[PDB]
């Protein structure tokens, strides 16, 4: 049993986690009072990964639910598989951490940590054989970002030979609740860039971008964006769930994904993506060709302006394998000039029989492109354009915060855009 | 009569070996429950097929095998398996939680505390053994396990059993079906660190074995249970000398005297015919010279390179089933006249040739047609070499940036086991270049 | 879209190969290093052929054969022809060679003395040619003493080999030339000869009192453009083709460049590339070869045909570049590769019973 | 082509056929070694903890 600890911490990171369990609590068969109500095997032989065993053959998902309020927790707790959780595993306080970095890391989030911490221990302490953790949780707001990224560290200090992998929602001004976004975000970044394995970058334009593009959905919702990031991980976790040889847990991906220790931000994708013809039969080619479309990826990046060090393709589904081989070759082998030739067979194939709820098949996509450095480099720009006028900057000093830790993650972030930029010229 | 140890490390070793035992099984008329009613002595003996089976005072023949992984759950397989009641607990070993693909990881921080677990056990098996001759290791280059933990036990068993021979079973990485990025990293750094304690190694490329199951089983998209099959028909054709009466390769030292004149160049290639899919509604049968004929054609080879531009040192042919001194040397007069084959100038150009009258076993219900004659063709030929080759190029690709390398080193490997290793390769390559080879116009 | 990779980048043939199957717009040209391509125009020394055919989904094609040098080096040329029964010490469009290393270094020195002095007494014309691959570089001499002792001064194989005395000579000029033959032999062994050849002329007088102003003797047109006075004055660029030779032959000689010269050539040909297709077909191998190759001619007043060697990384005659490098594209290439008359070639096959 | 020894028994036979004549580390320095990198492993770990330490 190899045990991953799930972590949900913030608005965004526990709408989008809540939404994650739902859908793949689904895949293995449990119903919202934790009963196994199944027809094939298959969905139980690896559910330990995610799933404690309670009394009774009940599976308690194994989550720390974290909030510096209780608003959002509390709808969790009255939402659909709400009373799955453990209750002891929900986690808060009552102040918030108002979109505030430093709220998150420093003041509000420093006094709500150790009792996280407390809750982590407990469920690594009944773990046979930890993998480590997921993080979800969002870089633009306070709790997400300024108590998630504290956590990351203290989770490191006393676990540090466990995988760290973190689902990372990045703000966007498009879909923006607040303009110190791109600090909160800065802040972060460097905090992921030394403290996780495998970060998965969800830009949140992107997610609204495919609703209205390419979904046709005229008012996309925080709703229809979590669908979407919540399809997308129980594709990019497929390999961890269910039995398989390729990417079948944390380390194994992390050695064949991450090159460069720094450079551990991937860029996912989805296929099918329909329009409400939604009945039309997919092809393998068609899954393919749309997997590594553009417009099926969630980091807002342009593959083309960039290279891939590595990727990981995940279908889903009864499918000729013979043709899967077949098509993802056809990609690498008609598109080679954008994979880095210095890593040899750098694509990585992998295939599940059990296909998403409602779907005969679909495919996963994760990407280490050096193109990613455009959403660190928009980032970068658009807490430039405030820092040098220093705007905004007093609800962080007035957190004990001062301005060299802004010059310093400003400074750390560029390095990160120069370091992917040498390797897309390597 | 003198005892073999066979050793199955990670998940290619021990796969490969559950289908090596099954088949043992069958061909020595052994039970799943260990019994074998043919053997009239209860409880004891020294017959040939007692070089890999011991007995218990229960009439039991168990294997003389030990599995070692990291991991628990490939070796949960075959305790729980159709042979599980062949092997006791002692035999099986596995830790928590595996090498990750990662050479450094199996070899230094994992293979460091479980290496005298392994030992005790093997131990235990040895001093069962009235004579032992030494041990058949199984394992894949590029795991984590096969490559770093393989390393180290070979190491340590050139201090506890100097005198003992090992070979090797080894299997090559292919992208069809690898797993890791760095397979070729783990390739190297195991080839470096294990060549000088290894005596012969038989190389298996698993892009040959899974060509050869799409092409002459018409098996679509092959799975590791295809391909193990036909690994463990080869592996047999190799062992029956050890396991069966004969006057060929009887024992472990009679593999480097008759296929390795040269220490570092021990890596013999295996070349098998005939295979053919038990799907087949109608089958013409191969005679000993079409057999033999497909011996030197390299869509037959377990790793696929050209030995017309290489130079042999030594060659054994391996017949299973219905063949006669006569038709073999028949079949090879019109074979050299055809055929291009250059012997190294310090060695004979010729043949040594065994025959069992048995034919090939084959799994009830397997992939594998029964046939009345097969043969498997041990040369050591430089071209071989061509594996290297690949292997380096794209070791050199990689090293060069580094990419991966901070996954070793956080192991607490040096970098410099890096170049040192590929240094290494770079001689053995020039060694069989050596050994093997004399614009605008 | 098919791929292809370039590593040669001082091939004329192979330059205008790559032009032209850009412009078909069907073929992409990638890096010189990136492995996934379907096809390789690959170096003239040390091509990795065993990195080619280990791509999963790529058919994969190489412009060479390997083992094809035993045919395209001097020294090689030799030993293959006296080894191997099908031509034999015996063959009779090969002239007497010897392989012969500098003594500073099997061995024929005693084997072409012992031939030397047998001419040497029976009044028998007696001038030998020494020469090696690693020319441009030789020796034309009547005496022994001067051809051994000149190889001995170098530090590379040699050849000696019997010089043609009587070489057919062109009127007006009286002048010496060789005959080249362009080969094409595809993935299936198929021997495709281009139906132009070319004839490298000497623009000088042959003379055969004096060997050491070798001009007259030396065909090669880098010589004749470099050393001979009347470089073009005969024929442009000191090459004459076909028409005009074939022309030549029925006017001088009452017959044609086909019978008195061709069947010969074709002969020889199908002689050396069969002899050697066990030692190189890639008709079951995991990639898969073709190759051009540049026979080269010499014809002796009595219209008989001699190989004097062949060349594996040929260039051609300007005006035939265009012609030959689409038939290559033809046959060689888009025969593997399809792309979404009257052949300029000759399909060299005989099946004779006995 | 000669055939030498020749060997037959019920069960099969064996022979050679001739078509043309020619022409460690100890245990101790395991240990070390095992060792070495297990120091180099514990150093990059004290290291990690004194960052965050700071
Ligand atoms: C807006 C499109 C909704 C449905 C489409 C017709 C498609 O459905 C089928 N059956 O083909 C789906 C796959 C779309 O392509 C997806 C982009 C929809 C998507 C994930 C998110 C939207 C943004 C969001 O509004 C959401 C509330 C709408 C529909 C989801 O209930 C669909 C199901 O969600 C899943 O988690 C599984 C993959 C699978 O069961 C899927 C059928
Ligand atoms: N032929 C064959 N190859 C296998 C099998 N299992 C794995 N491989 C190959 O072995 C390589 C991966 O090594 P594994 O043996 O799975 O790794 P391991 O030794 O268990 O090491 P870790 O899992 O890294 O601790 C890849 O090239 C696989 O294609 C098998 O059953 N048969
Ligand atoms: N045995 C021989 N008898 C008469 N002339 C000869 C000869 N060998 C060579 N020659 C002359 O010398 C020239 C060059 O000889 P050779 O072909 O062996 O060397 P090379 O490779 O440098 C020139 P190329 O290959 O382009 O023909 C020939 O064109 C021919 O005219
Ligand atoms: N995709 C998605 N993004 C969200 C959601 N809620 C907030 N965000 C984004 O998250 C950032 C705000 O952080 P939030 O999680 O609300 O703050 P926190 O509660 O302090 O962590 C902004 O970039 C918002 O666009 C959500 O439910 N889904
Ligand atoms: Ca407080
Ligand atoms: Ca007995
Ligand atoms: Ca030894
Ligand atoms: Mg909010
Ligand atoms: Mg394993
Ligand atoms: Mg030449």
């Amino acid at each position: 049993m190899r045990e991953i600890v799930h972590i949900q911490a913030g608005q965004c990171g526990n709408q989008i986690g809540a939404k994650f369990w739902e859908v793949i609590s689904d895949e293995h068969g449990i119903d919202p009072t934790g009963s196994y109500h199944g027809d094939s095997d298959l969905q139980l032989e690896r559910i330990n990964v995610y799933y404690n065993e309670a009394t009774g053959n009940k599976y308690v998902p194994r989550a720390i639910l974290v909030d510096l309020e209780p608003g959002t927790m509390d709808s969790v707790r009255s939402g659909p598989f709400g009373q799955i959780f453990r209750p002891d595993n929900f986690v808060f306080g009552q102040s918030g951490a108002g979109n505030n970095w430093a709220k998150g890391h420093y003041t509000e989030g420093a006094e709500l940590v150790d009792s996280v911490l407390d809750v982590v221990r407990k469920e690594s302490e009944s773990c046979d054989c930890l993998q480590g953790f997921q993080l979800t949780h969002s870089l633009g707001g306070g709790t997400g970002s300024g108590m998630g990224t504290l956590l990351i560290s203290k989770i490191r200090e006393e676990y540090p030979d466990r995988i760290m992998n973190t689902f990372s929602v990045m703000p966007s001004p498009k879909v923006s609740d607040t303009v110190v976004e791109p600090y909160n975000a800065t802040l972060s970044v460097h905090q992921l860039v030394e403290n996780t394995d495998e970060t998965y970058c969800i830009d949140n334009e992107a997610l609204y971008d495919i609703c209205f593009r390419t979904l046709k959905l005229t008012t996309p919702t925080y709703g229809d964006l979590n669908h979407l990031v919540s399809a997308t991980m129980s594709g990019v976790t497929t390999c961890l769930r269910f039995p398989g040889q390729l990417n079948a847990d944390l380390r194994k991906l992390a050695v064949n994904m991450v090159p460069f220790p720094r450079l551990h931000f991937f860029m996912p994708g989805f296929a099918p993506l329909t329009s409400r013809q939604q009945y039309r039969a997919l092809t393998v080619p068609e899954l393919t060709q749309q997997m590594f479309d553009s417009k099926n990826m969630m980091a807002a990046c342009d593959p083309r302006h960039g290279r891939y060090l590595t990727v990981a393709a995940i279908f889903r589904g009864r499918m000729s394998m013979k043709e899967v081989d077949e098509q993802m070759l056809n990609v690498q082998n008609k598109n080679s000039s954008y994979f880095v030739e210095w890593i040899p067979n750098n694509v990585k194939t992998a295939v599940c029989d059990i296909p998403p709820r409602g779907l005969k098949m679909s495919a996963t996509f994760i990407g280490n492109s050096t193109a990613i450095q455009e959403l660190f480099k928009r980032i970068s720009e658009q807490f430039t354009a405030m820092f040098r006028r220093k705007a905004f900057l007093h609800w962080y000093t007035g957190e004990g915060m001062d301005e060299m830790e802004f010059t310093e993650a400003e400074s750390n972030m560029n390095d990160l855009v120069s370091e992917y930029q040498q390797y897309q010229d390597a | 009569m003198r005892e073999c140890i066979s050793i199955h490390v990670g998940q290619a070793g021990v796969q490969i070996g559950n289908a090596c035992w099954e088949l043992y099984c069958l061909e020595h008329g052994i039970q799943p429950d260990g019994q074998m009613p043919s053997d009239k002595t209860i409880g004891g003996g020294d017959d040939s097929f007692n070089t890999f089976f011991s007995e218990t005072g229960a009439g039991k023949h168990v294997p003389r095998a030990v599995f070692v992984d990291l991991e628990p759950t490939v070796i949960d397989e075959v305790r729980t398996g159709t042979y599980r009641q062949l092997f006791h607990p002692e035999q099986l070993i596995t830790g928590k939680e595996d090498a990750a693909n990662n050479y450094a990881r199996g070899h230094y921080t994992i293979g460091k505390e479980i290496i005298d677990l392994v030992l005790d056990r093997i131990r235990k098996l040895a001093d069962q053994c009235t004579g032992l001759q030494g041990f058949l290791v199984f394992h894949s280059f590029g795991g984590g396990t096969g490559s770093g933990f393989t390393s180290l036990l070979m190491e340590r068993l050139s201090v506890d059993y100097g005198k003992k021979s090992k070979l090797e079973f080894s299997i090559y990485p292919a992208p069809q079906v690898s797993t890791a990025v760095v397979e070729p990293y783990n390739s190297i750094l195991t080839t470096h660190t294990t060549l000088e304690h290894s005596d012969c190694a038989f190389m298996v490329d698993n892009e040959a074995i899974y060509d050869i199951c799409r092409r002459n089983l018409d098996i679509e998209r092959p799975t590791y249970t295809n391909l193990n099959r036909l690994i463990s028909q080869i592996v047999s054709s190799i062992t029956a000398s050890l396991r069966f009466d004969g006057a060929l390769n009887v024992d472990l030292t009679e593999f480097q005297t008759n296929l390795v004149p040269y220490p570092r160049i021990h890596f013999p290639l295996a070349t098998y015919a005939p295979v053919i899919s038990a799907e087949k509604a109608y089958h013409e049968q191969l005679s000993v010279a079409e057999i033999t004929n497909a011996c030197f054609e390299p869509a037959n080879q377990m790793v696929k390179c050209d030995p017309r531009h290489g130079k042999y040192m030594a060659c054994c042919l391996l017949y299973r089933g219905d063949v006669v001194p006569k038709d073999v040397n028949a079949a090879i007069a019109t074979i050299k006249t055809k055929r291009s084959i250059q012997f190294v100038d310090w060695c004979p150009t010729g043949f040594k040739v065994g025959i069992n009258y048995q034919p090939p076993t084959v799994v009830p219900g397997g992939d594998l047609a029964k046939v009345q004659r097969a043969v498997c063709m041990l040369s050591n030929t430089t071209a071989i070499a061509e594996a290297w080759a690949r292997l380096d190029h794209k070791f050199d690709l990689m090293y060069a940036k580094r990419a991966f390398v901070h996954w070793y080193v956080g192991e607490g490997m040096e970098e410099g086991e890096f170049s040192e290793a590929r240094e290494d390769m770079a001689a053995l390559e020039k060694d069989y270049e050596e050994v093997g080879v004399d614009g605008e116009e | 879209m098919y791929t292809f990779v370039v590593r040669d980048e001082n091939s004329s043939v192979y330059a205008e190969v790559s032009r032209l199957l850009l412009a078909t717009g069907q073929w992409k040209r990638l890096r010189k290093d990136n492995p996934r391509f379907n096809l390789m125009l690959g170096e003239r020394n040390r091509l990795p052929f065993g990195r080619l055919g280990h791509e999963p989904g790529l058919v994969q094609l190489v412009n060479y054969y390997r083992g094809a040098d035993k045919l395209c080096r001097k020294a090689s040329l030799v030993k293959l022809i006296k080894t191997s029964p099908e031509l034999s010490e015996s063959c009779t469009w090969f002239p007497e060679s010897y392989v012969i290393y500098p003594t500073n270094l099997t061995d024929e020195r005693e084997v072409f003395l012992a031939a030397y002095n047998r001419r040497r007494e029976g009044r028998e014309g007696n001038v030998w040619i020494a020469k090696s691959s690693a020319g441009a570089g030789i020796l034309i001499s009547s005496e022994a003493s001067e051809l051994l002792d000149f190889i001995d001064e170098q530090g590379q194989v040699h050849v000696i080999q019997k010089y043609l005395e009587k070489p057919l000579l062109l009127e007006p000029g009286h002048r010496k030339f060789d005959i080249r033959s362009w080969v094409l032999v595809d993935h299936l062994y198929n021997i495709y000869l281009y139906r132009e050849g070319v004839l490298r002329t000497s623009s000088e007088p042959y003379n055969s009192a004096n060997f050491q102003d070798k001009t007259c003797h030396l065909t090669n047109h880098c010589i004749q453009k470099e050393y001979s006075k009347n470089y073009g004055r005969y024929e442009e660029g000191n090459e004459m083709f076909f028409e005009e030779f074939n022309q030549y032959l029925m006017d001088a000689l009452n017959t044609t460049l086909e019978n008195s010269i061709l069947l010969q050539i074709k002969h020889i040909i199908r002689s050396c590339l069969m002899c050697i297709e066990p030692a190189i077909s890639t008709k079951h191998l995991h990639y898969q070869s073709f190759q051009l190759f540049g026979f080269d001619f010499m014809v002796d007043e009595e219209l008989k045909v001699w190989l004097i060697e062949v060349n594996g990384a040929p260039a051609c005659a300007q005006k035939l570049y265009a012609e030959l490098c689409q038939g290559i594209v033809d046959v060689a290439i888009s025969s593997v590769f399809p792309l979404a008359p009257t052949s300029i070639f000759i399909k060299l096959h005989h099946h004779h019973h006995h | 082509m000669e055939v030498i020894e020749l060997n037959k028994c019920t069960s099969g036979q064996s022979f050679e056929v001739i078509l043309k004549p020619p022409s460690d580390p100890s245990l101790e320095e395991i240990q070390k070694k095992l060792e070495a990198a297990e120091e180099r492993r514990k150093y990059q770990e004290a290291e990690l903890l004194k960052h965050l330490a700071e």
